[PDB]
């Protein structure tokens, strides 16, 4: 079939009408990052000629092509070090929660450490986890355990003080105020998140346990991540595999050929191996390096977000996630980064008259802060991000100039207390 | 069948007219004796960079 | 340790700020005089005094200058393949 | 070693340059690595065998060296990009994004020109002297609740005030200073205070 972008929306647009949201969600979304990969080193003269010799004596001919090779896999694997660090080491300080987690509702055990098992990863960590020659593998300098506790150190540092510990010294404030806080940042007022808080609370935990079905569930949830395990492990095999292929020569074994051919003879089909072995690793290293730029070009943008979508509250659009960005919560994946993208979604929108200006005893008033509205009979000024009518007063509006020159301006009263 | 290597005694069953075994990049990791027709698993012989 | 065996270092049960790293979680560095390896901690603890009605505000700041260095280009080489392969 | 961004680049280029120079010194599998002690002592047939084979090897040196310019020269042009990217948003401009112009809040900033580079001086605003108040998301008035304009409600343990999130500086609580919405019976942890009317 040819395929459908998507359903139609025809937008109800008129000069006068606009629509107002009375209520809104709360939206998780994951974001999987790669950050590293495994730190692979091949030794170019064990590759090519393995113990023998006759083969190496042949191979110092080829000058430094070998130790090419060796130093640009060694540059790769010292960047997947710094790629993890860029990402995960952003915090000055070990931060811990308290033992009582007074967060006014919130439940953040999903995303916090679990105490009741030896390792301390939270309870969505182990659910990211569990599913995800001269040839060495060389270990990371940061360990599971260590990303961990760098992760751990992050929801501390956001839950207990917000983004005040990613600029300056961490500064403790009641987890409802900092979403109280987070609210005004995205153009809703504080007291809709008070009014609203076991409504929010409520709204957060069960989005937060809905990312741990989904992660269940779903078998590609962070294929991100296995697809940069499996493309590695493709190239090793892919790579060690050449050493079987002839290219030309009488055979793929340079033992078989050493005890078969005199020695003139013997070099020749040496070179003949030499060339095909060293061609195929230089070919596996020109992949590594370009890899490697694609996973630390991932490594700057996951360390971005976590600046910008976990040590603060970003005001990109669909940077941190779709709809109004209020916080995020790294978790630790194999390889890489979980976000946990906590957003504000406009949910249940009426259509209300609307006009650019009141006019009132010959003056035209304007909203200092969000639109003017009509049910039908009366008119009210409300916020813009979620519908909470007021009465139209010259506290809520500023003055300027005359009612003549405001097209669809309209005649209301404008109290004055 | 040649290499070099540390031989050691492994659990692996081959089947009554296997001689060797081989890994996923078709290498071998472990050889039949010959006279003994029991089963040696062949690991590496170290090395690593300094 | 899990990157390999360390020899001329002393393991201590002190964990400190990574000097010389290694690998898997091991750093060494020179104190107080010998060579000492460690697990490294990745900062101090911190415990932030948390209450549903406490609140840390700044009395005071202070105005920090820091340096970022980026490189913008590269040096402009051109070869020539024929006189390089031949002469 | 502050500079050593810098002096890395320089450092990997000149290595590949040196790198590249003395690839012709290797023989490659030839008689000699220098055509012209090959022409004089091999015939014509003989001698363009060896030849050739010194042409594959300094192709393939020269080639690997390329290769190596152009991975290299995406990962100059994608900093040179977002150095180019920070001398609009924290030289001219004042960011909002965390981390991106400096640690701290930032104020502004100023560019100075390096060799093969850019250094920037990021000035920043960070809080120094932080002390302990007791807050509250609401005062409780006339059974109205009255919520920060602007800033956040604070206790000294015996007075409310109300200050800027980023500085202490409390004010008392006025009806300038916060607006009405709700009531007393709604918001958890509303207090009772005194709201003045000037
Ligand atoms: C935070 O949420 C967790 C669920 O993720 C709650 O733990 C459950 O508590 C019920 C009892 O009401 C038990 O039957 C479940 O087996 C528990 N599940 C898990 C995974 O532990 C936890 O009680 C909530 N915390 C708060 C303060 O509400
Ligand atoms: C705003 O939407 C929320 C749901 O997202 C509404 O809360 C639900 O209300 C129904 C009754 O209609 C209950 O059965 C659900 O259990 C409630 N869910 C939660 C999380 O509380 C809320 O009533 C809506 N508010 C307004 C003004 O429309
Ligand atoms: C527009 O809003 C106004 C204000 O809420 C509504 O007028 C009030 O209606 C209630 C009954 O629900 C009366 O008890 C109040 O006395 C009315 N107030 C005033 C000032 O008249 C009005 O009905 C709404 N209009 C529409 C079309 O919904
Ligand atoms: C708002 O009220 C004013 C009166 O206060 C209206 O002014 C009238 O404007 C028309 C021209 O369109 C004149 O012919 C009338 O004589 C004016 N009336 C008076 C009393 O001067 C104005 O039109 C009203 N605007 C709207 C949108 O209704
Ligand atoms: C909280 O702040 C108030 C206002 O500054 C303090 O009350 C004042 O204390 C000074 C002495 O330092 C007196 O001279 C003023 O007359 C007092 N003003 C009022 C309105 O009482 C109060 O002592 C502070 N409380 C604490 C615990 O520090
Ligand atoms: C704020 O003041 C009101 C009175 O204006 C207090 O109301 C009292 O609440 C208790 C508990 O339900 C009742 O037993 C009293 O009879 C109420 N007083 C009156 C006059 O009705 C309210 O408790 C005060 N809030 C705080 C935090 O002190
Ligand atoms: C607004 O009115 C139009 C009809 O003109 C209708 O199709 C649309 O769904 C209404 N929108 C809302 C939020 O009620
Ligand atoms: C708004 O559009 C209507 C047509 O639907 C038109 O009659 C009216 O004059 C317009 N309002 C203004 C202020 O031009
Ligand atoms: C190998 O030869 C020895 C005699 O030297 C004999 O004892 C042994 O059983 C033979 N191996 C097998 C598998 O029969
Ligand atoms: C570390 O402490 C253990 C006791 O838990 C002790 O047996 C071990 O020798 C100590 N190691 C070092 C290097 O101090
Ligand atoms: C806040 O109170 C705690 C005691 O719970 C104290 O240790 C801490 O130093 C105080 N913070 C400041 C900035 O004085
Ligand atoms: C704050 O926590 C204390 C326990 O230390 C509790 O008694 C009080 O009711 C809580 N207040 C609010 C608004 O949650």
């Amino acid at each position: 079939y040819t395929m459908s972008l998507g359903a139609e929306n025809s937008v109800a647009y008129s000069n006068n009408s606009i629509a107002i949201p009375t209520n809104f969600t709360i939206s998780v979304t994951t974001e999987i990052l790669p950050v590293s990969m495994t730190k692979t080193s091949v030794d170019c003269t064990m590759y090519i000629c393995g113990d023998s010799t006759e083969c190496s004596n042949l191979l110092l001919q080829y000058g430094s092509f070998c130790t090419q090779l060796n130093r640009a896999l060694t540059g790769i694997a010292v960047e997947q070090d710094k790629n993890t660090q860029e990402v995960f080491a952003q915090v000055k300080q070990i931060y811990k929660t308290p033992p009582i987690k007074d967060f006014g509702g919130f439940n953040f055990s999903q995303i916090l450490p679990d105490p009741s098992k030896p390792s301390k990863r939270s309870p969505i960590e182990d659910l990211l986890f569990n599913k995800v020659n001269g040839l060495t593998v060389l270990p990371p300098l940061l360990t599971d355990e260590m990303i961990a506790q760098y992760t751990s150190a992050l929801l501390a540092g956001t839950i207990t003080s917000g983004w005040t510990f990613g600029a300056g010294p961490a500064l403790q404030i009641p987890f409802p105020m900092q979403m109280a806080y987070r609210f005004n940042g995205i153009g809703v007022t504080q007291n809709v998140l008070y009014e609203n808080q076991k409504l929010i609370a409520n709204q957060f935990n069960s989005a937060i346990g809905k990312i741990q079905d989904s992660l269940s569930s779903t078998p590609s949830a962070l294929g991100k991540l296995q697809d940069v395990v499996n493309q590695n492990a493709q190239a090793l095999n892919t790579l060690v595999k050449q050493l079987s292929s002839n290219f030309g020569a009488i055979s793929s074994v340079l033992n078989d050929i050493l005890s078969r051919l005199d020695p003139p003879e013997a070099e020749v089909q040496i070179d003949r191996l030499i060339t095909g072995r060293l061609q195929s690793l230089q070919t596996y290293v020109t992949q590594q390096l370009i890899r490697a730029a694609e996973i630390r070009a991932s490594a700057n943008l996951a360390a971005t977000k976590m600046s910008e979508c976990v040590l603060g509250q970003s005001k990109r659009v669909d940077f941190c996630g779709k709809g109004y960005h209020l916080m995020s919560f790294p978790q630790s994946a194999p390889h890489g980064v979980v976000f946990l993208h906590v957003t504000y979604v406009p949910a249940q929108e009426k259509n209300f008259t609307t006009a650019p200006a009141i006019c009132h005893d010959g003056k035209a008033h304007f909203p200092r802060e969000g639109v003017f509205v009509s049910n039908g009979t009366h008119w009210f000024v409300t916020q813009r991000n979620f519908y909470e009518p007021q009465i139209i007063t010259t506290d809520n509006t500023f003055v300027s100039g005359n009612c003549d020159v405001v097209i669809g301006i309209v005649n209301n009263t404008v109290y004055d207390p | 069948l040649t290499g070099t290597g540390v031989l050691t005694e492994s659990n692996k069953k081959f089947l009554p007219f296997q001689q060797f075994g081989r890994d996923i990049a078709d290498t071998t990791d472990a050889v039949r004796d010959p006279q003994t027709l029991e089963i040696l698993d062949i690991t590496p012989c170290s090395f690593g960079g300094v | 340790t899990r990157a390999g065996c360390l020899i001329g270092a002393e393991h201590v049960n002190n964990s400190y700020e990574c000097d010389i790293p290694i690998g898997a979680g091991i750093c060494a560095s020179y104190q107080t005089q010998s060579i000492i390896a460690y697990t490294m901690s990745l900062g101090a603890e911190n415990s932030v005094a948390y209450s549903n009605n406490s609140i840390a505000i700044p009395t005071n700041f202070t105005i920090s200058v820091t340096t970022e260095i980026l490189p913008v280009s590269m040096t402009k080489t051109s070869v020539d393949c024929t006189m390089y392969i031949c002469g």
